[PDB]
């Protein structure tokens, strides 16, 4: 349906919220977290 | 391997002589329904003969 | 017929992500390639693995053995019609052609199944063919084959109270959902923990118990949780041989907070090298974290994170930014605070949102009724 302007113009995908939350935040998810308890 | 050999032979008590031990180990692993099953087999086994004394 | 082949799928996953060993793909993959007449498991791994030093000749002898099997099949197709019986062509080639499916992934499958499906005198004759699709649908994560054969099993294989290979259907759907994004289907359909006792997906029955606990720690409310994985004595043995699993369970019911990260680290490192868990291994972390934090917020309204710090071991700024991200997720409402530093919880969802949900339906719901009352007079 040509609306007179617009003709001119769950695999891995629900997780995308968690992943874009976790892009540069806890990128390993455990490999610091399992090793936090001996930092202090 | 015990149950394949005893329930055809003559000693009905030798079944439950190890099935009561199975009721021990299934109470020990907490298989409560199978412990109930072994106790029922023991009760229907002991309705024939007096047993090794205790 | 399928246990080392599902182990080949385990090896597909096992040399999918890591490269810490570049010679498992010769060790137990050539040990797989010499059994089961595994031809395609090296013919497709011939490119993604190494140069395969000279791996044609020791495989020439086995593709020649396959040629022997195939040529006695090609004689058998007219040797069985001379046998004056019913469908002995179909029998005598369906046997070795399901074996061709065991050899080759799709070719023996396609050349077999569209002939040996032609008469269906039993739903086993359908469902073994369905199984021989389900093996390759686990090997190659298909969708069309290994949901439409389940549609066919949900066409006529409802009949017959045989219950073994009808619970297999439940197990395969549980595996298929937990193979993608499952919350509840694997818990509901792995209810049948004890009552399976032998399969090929049961190549380790105790790992099936790991599967049902790794989904029933998510999809299961705490009364249901104690009723299933505590008041289940029949599952108590196979969780009882697994220490850290049972540790995480009885601690998670016990609210033993400082071992939660230990046990979660155990389960997460197990999550690394186990297949059908690549869409899951990062989601599961925050999932079980916020799942414990549910009753951790149910605990108090008067709460500091120093108490949380010596409840966890290190969480001060870690859990500050972490619970900040959980609030940013929308769930877990509490006011974490600067120096006053009182983590204050709320009251449940009665107040006005219980009032509000009805018209939150009747915004778009009633837009539906508005515009579809505007359907009548153009």
């Amino acid at each position: 349906m040509s609306e007179k302007k617009q003709p001119v113009d769950e695999d891995n995908w629900d997780d995308d919220n968690v992943e874009d939350d976790f892009s540069n935040q806890l990128r390993a998810e455990l490999e610091k977290h399992g090793y936090k308890m001996e930092t202090s | 391997q015990l149950l394949r050999e005893l329930k055809k032979m003559d000693d009905k008590a030798l079944l439950v002589e190890v099935q009561l031990l199975e009721s021990k180990t299934y109470h020990a692993l907490s298989n409560l329904p199978k412990a109930r099953a072994a106790l029922t087999s023991a009760r229907t086994t002991a309705n024939a003969i007096y047993c090794p004394p205790k | 017929p399928k246990n080392p082949d599902l182990r080949i799928a385990q090896l597909r996953f096992l040399l999918s992500l890591p490269e810490h060993r570049g010679d498992a793909a010769v060790r137990d993959e050539l040990m797989a390639a010499v059994r089961d007449n595994n031809m395609a498991p090296y013919y497709e791994a011939l490119c993604k693995s190494l140069d395969w030093q000279i791996d044609v000749d020791l495989l020439n002898k086995m593709k020649k053995a396959n040629e022997d099997e195939l040529k006695r099949l090609d004689e058998e197709l007219e040797d069985a019609e001379k046998n004056l019986g019913e469908s002995e062509i179909r029998d005598a080639m369906m046997a070795k052609a399901e074996y061709l499916c065991r050899i080759g992934d799709k070719e023996g499958a396609l050349t077999a199944f569209r002939k040996t499906y032609d008469k269906t005198v039993a739903l086993g004759h359908r469902l073994d063919i369905v199984f021989y699709l389900l093996r390759i649908g686990l090997f190659y994560m298909d969708n069309d084959l290994i949901t439409r054969n389940t549609e066919k099993a949900k066409s006529l294989i409802e009949e017959g109270g045989d219950w073994d290979r009808r619970n297999r259907l439940k197990v395969y759907q549980g595996l298929y959902c937990v193979a993608i994004r499952d919350f509840k289907q694997a818990a509901e359909l792995f209810l049948d923990t004890v009552s399976t006792f032998t399969s090929y997906e049961l190549m380790d029955y105790k790992t099936f118990v790991t599967y049902t606990v790794y989904v029933s720690m998510i999809a299961l409310e705490r009364p249901d949780l104690r009723e299933k994985v505590i008041k289940g004595a029949e599952i108590l043995e196979v969780l009882h041989s697994l220490p850290a699993v049972r540790q995480y369970l009885f601690s998670l019911y016990e609210c033993r907070y400082s071992v939660f990260f230990q046990s979660l680290a155990v389960v997460e490192q197990e999550m690394k090298k186990d297949w059908l868990f690549a869409p899951h291994y990062r989601y599961y972390v925050r999932e079980m974290r916020i799942h414990a934090y549910s009753q951790l917020l149910e605990s108090y309204r008067s709460l500091t994170l120093g108490y949380m710090a010596e409840a966890f071991g290190v969480g001060v700024e870690f859990i500050d930014q972490e619970l900040s991200r959980f609030i940013a997720a929308g769930r877990l409402h509490c006011k974490i605070d600067k120096v006053n530093e009182i983590v204050e919880t709320n009251r449940p969802d009665s107040k006005n949102w219980q009032y509000q949900e009805t018209i939150k339906k009747g915004d778009l719901l009633l837009n539906r009724v508005q515009k579809l009352s505007r359907v009548i007079n153009m």
